DNA sequence: GATATCTAGAGGGATC
DNA sequence: GATCCCTCTAGATAT
């Protein structure tokens, strides 16, 4: 319901070393965290956030007694995110001269988490270290920091100006900071950090430390405090006699801005003042105001119109049975092409929780379905209320989950028949030889995925459905930018955001000569108006 | 938009007409006067916006404006309607042939050509563009117009310079007493490709099945969502039609109407202030969030702008091969794309060899893809879709990209961790018998809406003044008994093998 | 025209619906 | 009982 | 210039 996050941001000169041609790691991490306040500030989660900075020339927190967790200040303690946080980040925060312990900084934020977490209930403790690890660090408490964090049951997350694994591109989709400048210093604090993650949860924490520049086009700062959608519980029912108990998750969801833009006055600025009305008149000339409860429901039939009362359409409605999760039948899944798909929703169908058995039923039938190549043709209906709906419920087979996907089918009604003309059968549009080569090499240049040697996987160079949706990060700038300075025209989009929205620039150098061949081969012209 | 759909429907009122062979079957004329019901209802539901007629020849009375004998037009060509589809009613069977025989003599001489120039000036009168120029034909019997040569070669010449017009005549083989005798004059007074018909046709019926087969559905015609320009790069630019060839089927809106005349009452809406109460120019007003205790003030101009990413259009990203296309990644139901070279010449050629290049290689194009002015872009990929011919010849898939859209980070939603807890291969293979035993063969047009389906019924027995609203079935239910006797003892053995005696 | 609809020319004859049917 | 879905009011394109 | 169709944004009310 609600999390804990505490940011330790490092502040140190060592950051502040711009190399030309790339941002400063100081700058990046300013971005990250300036996106992850943004999120946390205009979708009005109740995620309490807190900021340290280490690093720094001054010294503030509640461990230090002379000559130990020295150079660190909490900025911020935990509570809701605002304006004013957003300020502190983008202005009143400087660069340090100073050089701190991110080891130290990490116990001084766990003792913030400890000791501010008490009087409230957090279902989460998260918390997310910003720095470039070239600093001599004393290696003393791992340990201490490993059990305090097992033990308080906090989450970790790292991020570097290097990523773990042409010119340096924020937040592109290609080679992060040159894996040539990394000191060993910088090496010694890497391999603390991947015994950290290792401790604290097993294999998939080497997942969980990022770059910046990657993390600009991921929401993987989100990641550990994301909610988890609320199931749907029914029974996926096979004849009369055989019922199984289902729970359903929406997986596929397109997210839309939940603010509305209200309209107010523009000179008092109160939407009070404004109000709207609605105006019943007759369509013929000399309108005429006509009362609200002298309108009754109409209808089109043909070139007549017939009354059609709410009650008397509520009498004699299509009723449903009600909420069910029933199968139809089981088909081969070639007769179902991913083409006719339907609904704005994709629904994942498990088993119920804490029920065995039927966690066993539904794997059989999946298995079954799988190894059949069939899948299962299902009627679903939300509710009593809800048009009832026929749908596919293909298998889903992963290593640590079993699952069926559901995704709407189309009725007689929503299929169009369109007719188009043959393209391969055309005689005045029939490419050459030499359009079809440059096609071919225009294809082979610009190919998305490469696959790996010495294996048979393909690994993808545009990776989109990972990307998030820009348009929410620049809403959340451009309404920022108007809270910090009311007076200025609204920013220009930014150049990451460009960068992670643009393909690979490997690719867009590898398509230019067969895109020049293309336009020598094929003559398009536009059409006169 | 094409022109739209025209429809004269001529029927013959000979007194042979108003007998019946039997008495447990349908005389041919309130037979054909349902056919006519069938085709107004379905075209109601289906096509409105077309033209449809009735004319009766073979008569006394005459109503024709150009003034010719033995031939009443009932209905003119104008868009269906409930009071015709009642007129027509008026007419069923039983009393309607007595009130056919009262209002309008039958039995009496008739002349073809005579028809058929009442139905080419019902044509030329109205003023709307027509794609279709059809009349259906209604009669069983050829003898009146073969006994006069002079009549009957003048009503040969009349449907050859209605077939030069392009007037498409059908011929609607009716109930006939000892045969229709086609090859005398119903063969070459109609445009046909060649002797289908060759047969004598004993049977009363040819079409009239389909012809009473009801259309509910909307029936929309082909339009383009958005002639787009597809992007290779800042250059080579194509120009591509948007189509979608699936979209949900809506339930039509409720129209407001005033409560005892009974016509269309039209919605306007002003905002103004509550102080003065005078009306509020566009410019009077600012868009406005307010965030814990911070107001943020936005023009309108302002909010549109921050929505602005990049021109309409799709610009090419790069191909990628189909197998990085998960099917579970489903967001909105996709779109279709073909060239148009009425925008851009050679965009054709172009768009061919990609589609060629494509379904050799196997991938998609990925696009950026913006639909109009200030709307942010999705990542889009042009799946290639090659032509699909059945076994009759005809186009059932369109040859083109399917524009598929994908999903965003935030798109998808995180589930909570699971147990995978497996499953026996006993109760895989059990569960392998009980879906071979429910196995079926599924088409995409195997189901019809019946929320759709209720509410067309509802409206025509309202429209109608129909005794009870007929119900529709629906066909979008498990046949529960008749999964039962085919699947027998297997749910028991499976509910046996998985399930304890406990839940 | 083969497998035209004679209500609206132009658009191939709906097949009707069926359901399921069981092989 | 927060939620989702169904239903009901404002703009851009295609085609008259 | 009207009309129809189709997303998009916004409001309400049951289950």
């Amino acid at each position: 319901n609600k999390a804990a996050v505490v940011l330790c941001m490092d502040v140190g000169f060592t950051m502040s070393n711009s190399i030309p041609g790339i941002e400063s790691p100081f700058e990046q991490a300013k971005k990250v965290i300036t996106m992850f306040v943004q999120r946390q500030v205009f979708a009005e989660n109740k995620d309490e956030i807190a900021l340290v900075l280490f690093g720094t020339d001054g010294t503030d927190n509640p461990l230090s007694g002379g000559d130990q967790y020295q150079n660190i200040t909490v900025h911020r303690h935990l509570m809701l995110p605002d304006f004013d946080l957003l300020e502190d980040i983008e202005s009143k925060i400087q660069p340090g001269s100073q050089q701190a312990d991110f080891l130290d900084a990490l116990i001084v934020s766990m003792d913030v988490i400890q000791h501010e977490t008490i009087g409230k209930k957090f279902e989460k403790r998260h918390i997310e270290i910003f720095t470039d690890l070239s600093s001599r660090f004393s290696k003393s408490q791992l340990d201490i920091i490993i059990h305090s964090l097992k033990k308080c049951d906090i989450s970790l997350q790292f991020f570097l100006p290097f990523s773990l694994g042409g010119p340096f591109r924020l937040g592109g989709h290609g080679p992060s900071f040159p894996l040539k400048g990394i000191t060993e210093q910088q090496k010694e604090g890497l391999e603390i950090v991947k015994m950290v993650m290792i401790s604290l949860e097993g294999e998939d924490g080497l997942d969980e430390i990022y770059s910046f520049s990657e993390s600009l086009r991921k929401l993987c700062v989100f990641k550990k405090i994301e909610r988890h959608s609320i199931h749907w519980p029914c029974r996926l029912t096979i004849g009369s006699n055989l019922s199984i108990r289902i729970a359903a998750y929406k997986s596929i969801l397109q997210e839309r801005v939940k603010k509305t833009w209200t309209v107010v006055d523009a000179k008092t600025l109160k939407k009070e003042d404004i109000q709207k009305e609605t105006v019943y008149c007759l369509n013929d000339d000399d309108e005429t105001e006509v009362l609200k409860e002298d309108i009754i429901q109409g209808f089109r039939y043909g070139s007549d119109i017939v009354p059609f009362s709410k009650v008397d359409e509520e009498q004699m409605k299509y009723k449903s049975e009600g909420k069910c999760f029933s199968v139809l039948g089981f088909c081969k899944s070639s007769q179902v092409q991913r083409r006719f798909f339907m609904g704005n929703q994709v629904l994942k169908v498990f088993a119920a929780r804490d029920d065995e058995a039927a966690a066993v039923a539904l794997s059989s039938l999946i298995h079954a379905l799988d190894d059949l190549d069939m899948v299962a043709i299902v009627r679903y209906a939300y509710d009593k209320r809800a048009n009832p709906q026929v749908g596919v419920a293909f298998p889903h087979i992963k290593h640590n989950y079993e699952c069926l996907v559901y995704v709407q089918l189309p009725f007689m009604e929503d299929l169009r028949q369109y007719m188009f003309s043959s393209l391969k059968n055309s005689k005045k549009y029939a490419p050459t030889e030499a359009q079809l080569n440059a096609v071919d090499a225009l294809i082979d240049s610009m190919s998305l995925a490469k696959k790996d040697e010495k294996t048979d996987t393909l690994e993808d160079l545009f990776p989109t459905t990972k990307i998030p949706n820009p348009r929410f990060q620049r809403l959340f700038q451009c309404l920022l930018h108007r809270a910090l300075h009311p007076r200025e025209p609204l920013p220009p989009i930014q150049q990451h955001i460009w960068n992670m929205l643009n393909p690979p620039a490997e690719v867009t150098t590898k398509s230019q000569i067969p895109l020049s061949k293309i336009k020598t081969l094929f003559p398009l012209i536009e059409a006169k108006k | 938009y094409s022109g739209r759909d025209s429809l004269i429907f001529l029927v013959d009122a000979s007194k042979a007409m108003f007998e019946s062979q039997s008495e447990d079957e349908l005389t041919p004329f309130d037979m054909s006067i349902q056919c006519i019901q069938s085709v107004y209802i379905s075209k109601i539901i289906s096509s409105d916006r077309d033209l449809l007629a009735v004319v009766f020849y073979g008569t006394e009375k005459d109503k024709n404006s150009v003034n010719f004998k033995n031939i009443y037009v009932l209905q003119e060509l104008d868009n269906p309607g409930a009071k015709r589809i009642l007129e027509l009613d008026q007419f069923k069977g039983q009393q309607g042939q007595k009130r056919f025989q009262d209002m309008m003599g039958h039995g009496s001489d008739y002349s073809l050509s005579e028809v058929l120039w009442v139905c080419a000036n019902l044509f030329s009168d109205v003023q709307f563009k027509m794609s279709h120029k059809r009349i259906m034909l209604f009669t069983n019997e050829d003898n009146p117009h073969g006994n006069d040569s002079a009549k009957a070669s003048r009503a040969r010449t009349k449907a050859g310079d209605l077939r030069d017009t392009g007037i498409f005549l059908d011929l609607m083989h009716l109930k006939k007493p000892g045969g229709f005798d086609i090859s005398l004059f119903y063969r070459d007074i109609i445009s046909i490709a060649e002797d289908e018909d060759l047969r004598v046709h004993f049977e009363e019926s040819s079409k009239l099945e389909d012809l009473l087969r009801k259309v509910r559905a909307k029936e929309t015609r082909k339009r383009a969502l958005s002639r787009l320009k597809l992007k290779l790069n800042k250059d080579i630019v194509i120009s591509v039609g948007i189509y979608n060839l699936v979209q949900k089927a809506l339930k039509p809106p409720p129209i407001k109407l005033y409560r005892e005349t009974n016509e269309p009452v039209k919605t306007k809406t002003r905002t103004f202030n509550t102080s003065t109460g005078g009306l509020l120019l566009p410019s009077d007003t600012k868009r406005s969030q307010i965030y814990g205790s911070r107001q943020i003030i936005l023009e309108k101009e302002e909010t549109e702008e921050l929505k602005r990413f990049d021109d309409p259009g799709l610009m090419l990203m790069g191909f990628k091969p189909l197998v990085l296309l998960k099917k579970h990644h489903y967001l909105r139901p996709s779109l279709f794309v073909y060239p148009e070279e009425s925008l851009v010449i050679g965009s054709s050629t172009l768009f061919s060899a990609l589609l060629i290049k494509c379904l050799e290689k196997e991938v998609a194009a990925l696009c950026r893809y913006t639909p109009r002015r200030n709307i942010p872009p999705y990542f889009v990929a042009l799946v290639p879709q090659e032509e699909e011919l059945d076994d009759q010849k005809i186009q059932v898939t369109p040859p083109g990209f399917q524009l598929v859209f994908l999903p965003f980070a935030d798109d998808k939603r995180k589930m909570p961790f699971t147990e995978k807890i497996m499953a026996t291969p006993e109760q895989v293979g059990k569960m392998k018998a009980i879906v071979e035993k429910l196995r079926f063969t599924y088409r995409s047009d195997s189901f019809e809406n019946p929320v759709l389906q209720q509410h067309f019924r509802n409206l025509e027995a309202l429209a109608l003044d129909l005794m009870e609203p007929e119900q529709a079935v629906d066909l979008t239910l498990p046949k529960v008994e008749a999964m039962n006797k085919r699947l027998g003892s297997l749910v028991d053995e499976f509910k046996e093998l998985v399930y304890p005696p406990d839940y | 025209c083969p497998g035209e609809s004679l209500i609206n020319p132009g658009f191939k004859s709906k097949k009707p619906a069926g359901g399921v049917d069981f092989d």
